[PDB]
């Protein structure tokens, strides 16, 4: 039979980066409502740029997820303890899409989130990274393949300016297969 | 009972810090080897060339920060990890 | 409280400075660390070969450029990062 | 102000020839930076090993030829390049 | 009989460690060369700038931890390896 399957919202296909990021064991994703968004476009290895962003978190006491370009080897296992630890409900997924493409999906969040992306052409480092310059959304799903956010919390007329600059790029664009992708 | 020569210092090394600030837990390469520690035995003091004998200005008791490296050497005493080093390797004491 | 040893200074490194002379704002590399930084401890003195001490020429609370290098150390007080340093790498004290 | 210590000499380095004997323009590696300058500011002078100071022979205001190195560093005061060297690095001091 | 100069030290080395603190037998890397080891014979002592001799520290019989290098000496006397090494190589003297 013919199916149809529709998601709303923004989902796009990265899951977690660690299986121990899942809160819920029977359904294998990572749920967290009302979590903080931390929008990184640079690759993450150590905690020492991401510790004050944790600080300032696990002190609000709400859910991170952190999306980023690559989080691995000390940093993701220091978020994995800190997982279990209870200190901070943490989840961490790959940034979505590649270069020159994946900054456009990363600013595509934060304008849905009203956060804003961490990088080094920006300016400024993850270190001096505050609560406000986090995203924020009502609902995260985590699950092997995929992530969704759910109502994120960001001002309409932003959201609505963004679309229409995506619009005005795919007037510009003269390629089907990119015309898509901004679609 | 272990009593070190010259300038050399027995420090017990203290524990690696496994939180931070606000609580988060840090581990493998985030939670480095400590470079302060208590002093367990000082030497008798550092000899110069006159033959005289100059007592150590670090104490047997107090919490000493001092640099790692080749002139730090790892001994195991009362199956507890120690750390003999010249007093030139410690950079500073804390006091209270 | 931190008492450095000989003549090891405790010094708190100076703010990057994030603005150019014109306004130009610098960032990256273009804002490279500051080789001056206030005095905040002063070691007993420097030993000497014939048992004496002399107090160091460095007091504490003045401004000093020093040299960054091996013999300088990284440490962590008050949740605060300060440098242990010999006297010798100050290269001078910066007065009015 | 700055203040050297112990045999350090604060010296402004002078401008680079951009010009020849008999007219030629030098650019590039060509016109390489001066070995001379200026002093700006003397140390009080090396300390010995018995305790004493020797003031530095080279004096405030003189023109005295020097080696770059690594013990020659480069500081910025209104906002001016200077550079702090030990008396040693100074070869000579040029008179008349 | 070997008679050390100046601050040389035969040591014999003690018996590698073939069990665990609860019986747990180790073998190849495992079993490290012991770094401690019985004073076998004491030199007269190190000789100073002024031509004085400075007995040393460490006397016939005891057992000191001494760090391995470049500078001790393997030798073999009564079909037996024993260590020739400055007293400044030995760290510290094991008492009781």
């Amino acid at each position: 039979q013919d199916e149809l399957d529709v998601v709303e919202g923004m989902q796009f296909d990265r899951g977690y980066l660690s299986p121990y990021f899942i809160n819920k064991p029977e359904t294998g994703a990572v749920e967290l409502e009302s979590p903080f968004i931390l929008l990184a476009d640079k690759k993450i290895s150590n905690i020492r740029e991401m510790l004050p962003v944790l600080e300032a978190v696990a002190k609000a006491g709400k859910p991170l997820l952190i999306i980023a370009e690559d989080v691995e080897g000390e940093a993701l296992a220091t978020l994995v303890v800190n997982t279990m630890r209870g200190i901070v409900k943490v989840a961490a997924v790959k940034a979505p899409g590649f270069g020159d493409r994946r900054k456009a999906m990363l600013q595509d969040i934060a304008t849905l989130t009203g956060g804003t992306v961490i990088s080094e052409e920006i300016g400024m480092e993850l270190e001096k990274a505050t609560l406000e310059d986090l995203g924020q959304a009502k609902r995260v799903v985590i699950n092997k393949d995929t992530t969704t956010i759910i109502d994120g919390v960001g001002e309409e007329a932003a959201i609505q300016g963004r679309v229409a600059q995506i619009r005005q790029q795919i007037e510009e664009a003269t390629s089907d297969y990119d015309r898509e992708k901004l679609q | 009972n272990i009593r070190p020569l010259h300038d050399r210092v027995i420090v017990k090394r203290k524990e690696v810090e496994t939180k931070s600030a606000g609580g988060i837990v840090l581990t493998g390469s985030a939670a480095a080897k400590s470079t302060r520690g208590e002093v367990l035995a000082v030497g008798n003091g550092r000899i110069l060339e006159n033959g005289e004998v100059k007592p150590l200005d670090v104490k047997v008791g107090d919490i000493v920060i001092f640099n790692d490296g080749y002139g730090v050497k790892s001994e195991k005493i009362d199956n507890e990890e120690v750390l003999i080093m010249s007093e030139s390797d410690i950079l500073a004491i804390v006091e209270a």
